[PDB]
């Protein structure tokens, strides 16, 4: 029927606490990221670099960079980062996970927060791959090893057979790991609530996962702005139903529906905690 | 094309 008795915040968390409420996925992308100083490459100024490019997404497009991999590389050295450190959002999610409450988070991103933040692969759906590991793009190496090789300035060549050595993203035109869609068809059965925090929708077939949900399930955007409108999402129309948009930053946010479960402390004590254990390690 | 990363 109607599960949210309000199309707010207010009407999630008191969702959320109901016992209904049980398996939640979270669809995250780069706007989760920022306050930890990871630039949304996707919605650029900061690129500025000639390397002359038809367009930004062409760096990223994987015929591209197998035939010019500088733009990709020269960029990955502009962003550090100068060291990791995940957001409120990323430590909201970890809470989700502690409480019994994260069938499953759906990442976009590239920087590995999510894990730093406490969240194991059982709970993770990285759909666009890491850096952590890289690979001899000859179908026939660690961190650093590549990320010395990138703060070099030279390109990454295999060893054995001196091909281009790429991370492991999910590049354009690539296909997306098996995992992602073995677990989206079931996933996407059970689950009771969506989030969807810091992103645009403007990537395929990440984006199209907000219609795998069932008729019936909620489905919360923490976004700067709109977005998956049309299936899509409808926040505004009279026929609205399940949907509920809250605009601002994620950190915000997340802190906010926090305050609401209750956690706003816990969260806070928790990000406070984490982020002086990772200096620790400096 | 198929299932596969695609921009807009
Ligand atoms: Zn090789």
């Amino acid at each position: 029927e109607r599960l949210l008795d309000e199309l707010t915040l207010e009407g999630v968390a008191r969702y959320m606490q109901s016992e209904r409420c049980r398996r939640v996925i979270c669809l995250v992308g780069a706007g989760i990221s920022t306050s930890a100083g990871i630039p949304d490459f996707r919605s650029p100024y900061d690129n500025l670099e000639k390397y002359h490019l038809p367009y930004p997404e062409a760096i990223f497009e994987i015929s591209y960079f197998k035939k010019h991999p500088e733009p990709f590389f020269a960029l990955a050295k502009e962003l550090y980062p100068g060291q990791f450190k995940p957001t409120i959002c990323h430590y909201f999610m970890r809470l989700l996970k502690d409480k019994g409450l994260l069938l499953r988070c759906y990442t976009q991103n590239i920087d590995t927060l999510e894990r730093i933040a406490g969240l194991e692969q059982e709970d993770l759906v990285e759909a666009h791959g890491t850096f952590y590991t890289s690979h001899c793009v000859s179908a026939s190496y660690p961190l650093s090893w590549m990320k010395e090789k990138i703060f070099s300035e030279v390109t990454p060549k295999c060893e054995d057979c001196q091909s281009l050595v790429k991370p492991d993203i999910v590049f354009f035109g690539e296909s997306l790991p098996a995992r992602f869609f073995s677990c989206m068809q079931s996933d996407f059965l059970k689950v009771d609530l969506l989030l969807v925090m810091g992103t645009s929708l403007q990537v395929q077939p990440f984006a199209s996962l907000i219609s795998k949900a069932p008729l019936s399930t909620p489905r919360l955007l923490i976004n700067k702005e709109k977005a998956g409108q049309s299936g899509g999402m409808d926040f505004d129309s009279k026929k609205a139903y399940r949907d509920v948009a809250w605009l601002g930053e994620c950190d915000q946010g997340c802190l906010a529906l926090a305050e609401l479960l209750g956690w706003k402390k816990e969260l806070e004590d928790l990000v406070r905690r984490e982020h002086a254990s990772i200096d620790a390690q400096s | 094309g198929e299932f596969e990363k695609k921009y807009v």
